[PDB]
């Protein structure tokens, strides 16, 4: 399997949708490495939980949290984690408005050499229980033989681009995390890195970060050939008054590199109503009406989340995905899985005449490019050399009665799973 | 953060 890529467990669905699925208990346990030391970078925290995830004997072994909160909700924070000695915190500096610090990944330190697990879910109960979630990871990297005059790194720059990532945060805690890197053989990496960090980047700095990044890899890495685009999300930002200030102009221009329908899925009302969680599920799903009032032409975009492949059509997505299908979706020019929900914010947006790339967050994700395992394509795998597409295609088009699930609106008319409502207030 | 919300 080159491809390491897996979707969370989901409780409520038959064992054999879990087979191939990973429980975070099953990423920290023994048998993926002897615990040395952590490092868990996120957005939301739940500290007891996350604690107890840990194997007993590993729940001593220092651990350190990497945030974007502020003012009180750093205290609140600061408290849940006090009780754990073994736990120290970074705050990644967020100078830009509405930035957050968006990332989700695990530096794992063993004694048999270190892993890199880069994935969509929050450090929460809720997130691991009925989601459909992304987890990439990495092979066990060796430490270099302490002899030896070599690089560890990939034909995909991997080491080398993770290290800049940690390095933006500018941060004493990550510093040891990046001489912790410096020491391992990174070179079996068969992915490429996106990251968005926050500033405004101007000159060759564009293509280090955000879509820029993306298209960066795309002009360089894969090759040309109707090829549709597909975004897949569980968040939405402000686009703009019409398609042509962001959607169509910088961001599918970044996506459609190589070397045109767009498809956005993204749940409905209706999706979310008769989820595993009902209208709760609706909590990961911050789409707000203020928001959407301003855009309502990008809901003709939207499609219907659908997941009987995976039997996960009742698993609402906290997993963001984007890809390039063939025409008929039987195979893709490359696949995305990250922590990158449809927004500027995460994203990137021109500034200045174009000549400024501004980011306001942290996010992190891996593209999965034919080229690096030798291939022109994948075929796409039809139930979950063939990449496993988590969801249905080709993506089914919202209904005349369908609705984009916007989170602080009320749904009183139908009852949910559970025959509740959904009274946000 | 304990959540979005
Ligand atoms: O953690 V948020 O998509």
């Amino acid at each position: 399997n080159p491809f390491q890529f897996y979707l969370t467990r989901v409780s409520g669905v038959k064992p054999k949708y879990n087979s191939g699925a990973l429980h975070i208990k099953d990423i920290l346990s023994p048998l993926f490495g002897t615990l040395v030391s952590s490092a868990q970078f996120n957005y939301c925290f739940d500290v007891d939980w996350l604690v107890k995830q840990y194997p007993p004997e590993f729940r001593k072994k220092p651990i350190l949290l990497v945030h974007g909160d502020k003012r009180e909700a750093k205290a609140h924070l600061h408290a849940q984690a006090k009780p754990y000695e073994n736990i120290s915190l970074c705050q990644a500096k967020l100078d830009i408005a509405f930035g957050t610090h968006h990332t989700k990944m695990m530096l794992l330190l063993y004694e048999e050499g270190l892993r890199v697990v880069i994935h969509t879910s929050n450090l929460i109960h809720a997130d691991w229980h009925q989601k459909t979630q992304g987890i990439w990871l990495s092979p066990l990297y060796p430490r270099i033989a302490d002899g030896t005059h070599k690089s560890g790194e990939s034909p995909t720059h991997f080491k080398a681009n993770l290290i800049s990532y940690l390095t933006a945060y500018n941060a004493p805690s990550l510093k040891e995390w990046i001489d912790v890197i410096h020491k391992h053989d990174l070179s079996e990496t068969n992915v490429y890195l996106i990251g968005s960090t926050p500033g405004r980047f101007q000159g060759s700095q564009k293509d280090n970060w955000g879509h820029f990044r993306l298209k960066k890899l795309l002009k360089d890495h894969a090759s040309s050939m109707s090829w549709p685009v597909v975004g897949q999300f569980s968040s939405v930002g402000s686009l703009g008054a019409d398609e042509s200030k962001w959607l169509c102009s910088e961001f599918k221009e970044s996506m459609l590199t190589l070397g045109v329908p767009l498809y956005l899925i993204y749940p409905s009302v209706e999706n979310v109503r008769t989820s595993l969680e009902g209208y709760p599920a609706g909590g990961s799903l911050p789409y707000s009406i203020q928001t959407a009032e301003k855009q309502n032409w990008l809901h003709s975009y939207f499609h219907k989340w659908s997941a009987e492949t995976s039997g996960r059509s009742n698993a609402m997505p906290h997993i963001k995905t984007y890809m390039r299908p063939s025409p008929d979706f039987s195979k893709i020019a490359w696949f995305l899985v990250t922590s990158a929900n449809l927004s500027k914010a995460a994203w990137g947006a021109l500034e200045k005449n174009g000549t400024q790339l501004m980011i306001r967050s942290y996010e992190l994700g891996v593209l999965f490019l034919p080229s690096a395992l030798g291939l022109d394509s994948f075929k796409v795998k039809q139930k979950f050399a063939t990449f496993p597409v988590p969801y249905d295609l080709p993506p089914e088009l919202y209904g005349s009665k369908d609705r984009p699930w916007i989170w602080n609106i009320p749904y009183v008319k139908a009852p949910d799973t559970h025959g509740n409502m959904w009274v946000p207030s | 953060k304990l959540n979005y919300k």
